[PDB]
């Protein structure tokens, strides 16, 4: 869990 | 205040 | 008012629920949390989504959007359901089920 | 969220969209598992209402996204709907979701975790940014 296979970006 |  | 088609996300900070209840006062209970007054809210539409904070390389659902200003201003808090208050009832209902 | 931003396309793949028989985007929720969404309780989701995964931009016909029907409503029997207190709610999805890149599970805390005052966390939806 918990882990996006993509990434956000802020 | 409302419900979100 | 405008209901975005794209996702949206913001950063915003988690308070106390001592400090947030300056805002709210008896309002806010112990399964809740707040969070904001940051620049960013919550707005209707959101409820029920994420709150998710990053802990050892994961996010984390921490809060779950529930209540705020009813005009969604960005210098009072949204109130959040508090998650490690529910969580236990969470793991019984998935196990009973 | 007012004052927010768009995010990465599928970035947060365990963000779902509620919507009702006519296709209304009315609540979030987040996927914990391929079977379950965890929503709140003042949502006021029925087993008539739907939960699509996968999404991003609900204007596009082009993404690849999972409408799940709903089996059943688990509403926290603690939740006060007067004061709107322990706000949370499980479905139980009919039809398992298919988890992929775009479509995973968020983490949950143990109960005795701490998350300080003054920790920046981030929220995602498809609420109002402009009230």
């Amino acid at each position: 869990c918990g882990v996006p296979a993509i990434q956000p970006v802020l | 205040s409302w419900p979100w | 008012a405008n209901t975005p088609d794209r996702l949206q996300q913001a950063s915003l900070p988690l308070l106390s629920n001592t400090n947030c209840k300056k805002y709210w006062g008896t309002k806010i209970k112990d399964a809740m949390i707040c969070a904001g007054a940051s620049g960013v809210s919550s707005c209707m539409g959101d409820s029920g989504g994420p709150l998710v904070c990053k802990k050892n390389g994961a996010w984390t659902l921490v809060g779950i959007v529930s209540w705020g200003s009813s005009t969604c201003s960005t210098s009072t808090p949204g109130v959040y359901a508090r998650v490690t208050a529910l969580v236990n009832w969470v793991q019984q209902t998935l196990a009973a089920n | 969220i007012v004052n927010g931003e768009e995010a990465v396309p599928g970035s947060w793949p365990w963000q779902v969209s509620l919507q009702d028989k006519t296709g209304f985007h009315f609540c979030g929720g987040s996927l914990i598992n391929e079977n379950w969404v965890v929503t709140a309780a003042h949502c006021g989701v029925t087993t008539s209402d739907v939960v699509v995964a996968g999404e991003f931009d609900q204007g596009s016909s082009s993404e690849k996204i999972q409408k799940l029907k709903i089996a059943k409503v688990f509403k926290n029997s603690k939740y006060n709907s007067l004061t709107i207190n322990n706000d949370i709610t499980l479905l139980k999805l009919s039809t398992a979701a298919s988890f992929s890149q775009t479509v995973s599970a968020v983490c949950l805390p143990s109960a005795s975790d701490d998350f300080a005052a003054g920790t920046t966390c981030v929220t995602t939806g498809w609420g109002l940014t402009r009230y």
